[PDB]
């Protein structure tokens, strides 16, 4: 009926496309009409063991708008986990969590017992949440998440977000893919390897400017400094930013979006622009992060 | 000294790099022109070749002429130099140049389609399209 | 109520009326509890500057409200630009409070909130209106008015931000005469007193407490950080600016001794036996126009 | 429209600061003139009177003409604003304007030898010619 | 020399006969170098308070004169008693040089050194003499006297340890006009004042260093610290004490600049060019000035 | 004068091959003949900026085998602009010794240091050349010659500033086959290739070492720290740059392994028993290049 109930969401390779569909249906309902109390007498813990701001708050106030009580910590920059998550799955309904050691979410869910965990990223591994949320906000913006060209720019190597994008809507047909990004930050093999067993079609691409035209969603990724060095970085940071004077040849439907922060990768005259998205993407994360805590808590969703 | 034949803004960029309204000198200029160019006047002041040179990278193909002896004294047009010192900043965020009281300078040499430019401090090599862009 | 839906950012943005307003829904909300009137709402707790006494305060009035809360206190270190943030965050919640260590703050938020107010709970040097409101709401309430009053305010008026507030608030009243007990070097600046001056409002300078102690309904003690002076120049001239017990026998039966808080040296604690103690009923009043200023921006009708 | 008598070395500052020279229109400009003053002509645009009104500070004493309708249409003389806008920096370093995507905004107000300028978002007011200094 | 074996604490522990001392020998052991006059000594350079700056002059001097130098560096924080310390310590070597974060603590080594000479470089606040005799010796060989001269001090006159002890020694010679440029907040101490006043040293105040630049030849800058006052009094009213050097058009030919070091906004750096610039030099002859401090009260006789 | 008298040491580029061997020779000659007194009354500041307890210690034992006076300071993780530092240090001490996170520093000090001359102890990123001086005056050592030498460079080529550095040295001498062994993320740079191109100078890139390893004379290891790539890429790949005992079976008896120093994983440690193991001795030569490059530096006449 509900194959999420009280399952832990761990990875993006872990949900099928009948999965994806489910979270991405009861988002868009408890946006359409709230469910202030449907987590009503339950906490939840927000646990995280590596601080993110930006995603703490997102996640707990997507707790607040089920009405769930939240107990929660975030440690500083520097006990067994299992025996954290040994006592902690005493205490609490479910667990949020963000850990900087790879693979931590799923080993709290063997020994969590019936306590669904959920992750909020484990460093360089997994982090499925931010691309629920990227789904949903594609699917609103575009109507659909199949038959798009979507372009991917910036650190296309090292970006979590992207990765687990690309494997979520390789799950959905006539995708075309243009990767924008420098050599030494290009899309892993492996991720190309998997849209080539899938026949999807995909294109490298040395500016924006080049696929401006063509393109539906345009997605900017922060190109961290300290993975080139200064100078390096300064060569090449040129073909993968974006000013509004580039957005004459874009479509009407396309939009922008950006998993934040931006430092220099999205100039400030792109907030004005009606393809601008990267906040209202941000906006977006309460619902995805609402639909995926009340799937897990409750058998019968009567929606 | 007149300059003639200068691109579109390129004559403000000029005005504001090569500071040539810090004088007291009488100065006219045009912008978008007949040709859409721009044009600088300036009385009574002689520029060197370097400073000629100097606008290269900015005007390349451009004239430069006299008229403060109400006659037609020299012609010049501007030639790529070897040094680029006072306007450029280094693409370069660590370079020492930036927080210290010292003029940057970059040293150029010519390539197929692009004009490499070497910093004197960080020994940093660049395209002219980077270093211009900031 | 005319402050619905607007932002509380400085206290020269208030008008007299509407001071009236906030005053009187505090004491509404005091005499007759109103537990769930911002219930459903999430406020976010926004302490970009780190302030434990402020942040206790805040929180604890949105939850008397029932509401629920999500937030941060930021560490001592000095990315994403504020305006990022706010427009992030203001996809998230209703209502942000936000206390800021660079000037203006607050009022960038505003520009990037849309239509989700935004409360200063302290931008630096500037401003911080709640304060005001609750020594506001102190002093009518001990005193029974606000207009023809006998306040004396000391300490350090050069760097107060609470007695410039406190000053200019009190001088959109009438017959109020100050006096200022200050050493030179912390002297009340000039624009206060021009702005009493161009008003008409009395006010006096004074070396010592002892001179005034007789005629005072207010006496308003402050904060003198021995950083502003070297500790030698502290040290000789801190002990006209200092209160003990002794100092309150000719002091009026109705006169309420007032603190922002935290006392270091300024008042011995022989003052908490007397009854002129009113420094922590004012911190406890804290809640109480906070509970109104909350309440008039997030509801029009007194429940 | 047409600017006369802009004092010297500020017209080279009136187009710097408010970005005159970003059209296609013709422009001339003369600086160190008989009056020393300075010129500035734009063909074909127009200024409102705000925007007469934002070089107050900086050209007091100076004429605006008009010779889009080949006559002299109308004479003006530019009164000083209630706030000026993007412009002006703030001196207090610790301003939230300064890291910010603002615009920087100050309050004008008239004193007997001084100009105070408040800033919209510190709420701090300053000499303009400390603001002006910076 | 009558300093054979004392300690330098305080300026006002100098006799003006000593000063001359001092400065003679600056003088001649920089003429004629002895790189081997104080050979086989062992000085300690107790840097309680760490200042890289201060200590390599200091360290420099003595390997100049052919001695060993031990010390350490403290990080900023604030068990063994200063007492205990200098008592271990005098035993170890010949001469203790000290800068300490505590006012009086180069007093308090003299009574637990024994006969072991105990150099001042600076306890907080109150003196610092190396500084002075440095500067003293640099305005001595650039106008050849100490004498009816006439000397400017720009800047923070009210916490300045180095200009109060500049003009305390300064006031031991004879015609000396001062004038004191700074704003109103960090003006000259009424106790200079009053010690100008018992001496007929004539003395004015100026707002700007317009008024005098035409007839002084010595022009000392010192370094506002911007946290004297809150940024905004500091930028407003900062700009009539930096020095750019278009000010230099009727100064004196023989006038020079001085100043501490380090130099922040106070100074434009197109005064280096100029041949008024004489703060490098200045601090270059902290060396000549420490070398013959040394000397003097390790050795008797002027070898 | 010498040729380098009174000259500052600030990049590689700057020294001519006519230079070089001035240097290595020096340093031969202070190894076999120590000199112990020649800088007496002098004095040198030791200023590291950027803290660097190994190349400070082996640059101010230099310093004192040589008779010299030490002032200076190691900073942690500065208001005062460098010009003016340097505009004050210069008025204190003889020679500078400056190590700095910033490129380009030593190069504005030297225009704010008069007379007082300015040795590079790493600028950040840009240059290192005292490191490449060590570097030579070891492999001349032991190969005799820097000419017609087979030179393998394995690590972290594409952010290692002290292979290139010494690539760009070893061009400046003739004959020299060059084996670049490094993953394809940190492959010796463009500007490198080229510029052995430009010279006619062969060059080939290599999976491991194991097929170099018969004909080469120097074995370079660098540190390839792990931050350049994820963790993961890091373990599948390092196994291919490592270097085991067991990997010398084949080597040439004249071959040297070297290393800048410090190894963590790249250089197992049974390796230092082999005779092929320099890495000691190449920082240990380091005094000798660092003697000889302030010696230099400070007298013209030199009795070598
Ligand atoms: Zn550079
Ligand atoms: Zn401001």
């Amino acid at each position: 009926a509900n194959p999420l109930y009280q399952k832990h969401i761990i990875s993006i390779n872990d949900l099928s496309r009948d999965d994806l569909n489910l979270v991405l249906a009861t988002a868009a309902k408890l946006k359409a009409n709230p469910q202030p109390e449907l987590l009503k007498h339950k906490v939840i813990a927000s646990c995280f063991f590596e601080a993110s701001t930006r995603t703490r708050l997102s996640f707990e106030t997507s707790m607040h708008r089920l009405g769930a009580s939240v107990v929660g910590f975030s440690d500083s920059a520097n006990e067994t986990l299992a025996d954290t998550i040994s006592v902690i799955s005493t205490y609490v309904d479910a667990i949020v969590m963000r850990h900087p050691q790879e693979g931590a979410a799923r080993l709290a869910t063997e020994f969590s017992g019936n306590v669904p965990v959920l992750n909020a990223a484990d460093a360089s591994n997994q982090h499925p949440t931010q691309t629920l949320l990227d789904l949903f906000t594609i699917q609103e913006t575009q109507g659909r998440l199949d038959n798009l060209h979507v372009a991917m720019v910036g650190d296309l190597k090292y970006g979590r977000t992207v990765h687990s994008l690309t494997q979520a809507l390789a799950k959905f047909d006539g995708n075309r893919f243009y990767f924008i990004a420098p050599d030494a930050l290009a899309m892993p093999q492996y991720i190309l390897d998997m849209l080539d067993e899938k026949g999807i079609a995909w294109s490298l691409h040395s500016s924006i400017e080049e696929v401006m035209a063509e393109v539906d969603i345009l997605y900017m990724t922060r190109v961290q400094k300290e993975r080139l060095d200064p100078s390096e970085y300064a060569n090449v940071k040129a073909q993968f930013v974006l000013r509004a004077s580039d957005l004459h040849n874009a479509k009407a439907n396309m939009k922008v979006l950006h998993p934040l922060p931006r430092v220099d990768e999205i100039a400030t005259d792109v907030d004005k622009t009606p393809h601008a998205w990267y906040f209202q993407q941000a906006g977006n994360g309460i619902f995805a992060r609402q639909a995926l805590l009340a799937l897990v808590l409750n058998r019968d969703l009567v929606l | 000294t007149v300059i003639d034949h200068i691109p579109a803004q390129i004559g403000f960029k000029l005005l504001s790099l090569f500071k040539l309204t810090e004088t007291d000198q009488r100065i006219t200029i045009g912008l978008n022109l007949p040709s859409r160019k721009d044009l600088i006047k300036i009385e009574n002041t002689f520029l060197s070749e370097d400073q000629v040179d100097q606008l290269a990278l900015y005007a390349p193909q451009a004239t430069v002429n006299r008229i403060d002896n109400y006659e037609v004294v020299g012609k010049s047009r501007p030639s790529l130099p070897e040094r680029i010192d006072n306007v450029l900043v280094c693409p370069n965020s660590n370079c020492i140049s930036h927080a210290e009281p010292v003029s940057s300078s970059f040293a150029v040499r010519k390539r197929a389609n692009d004009i490499a430019l070497k910093c004197k401090y960080c020994e940093k090599e660049f395209s002219h399209n980077v270093v211009l862009a900031n």
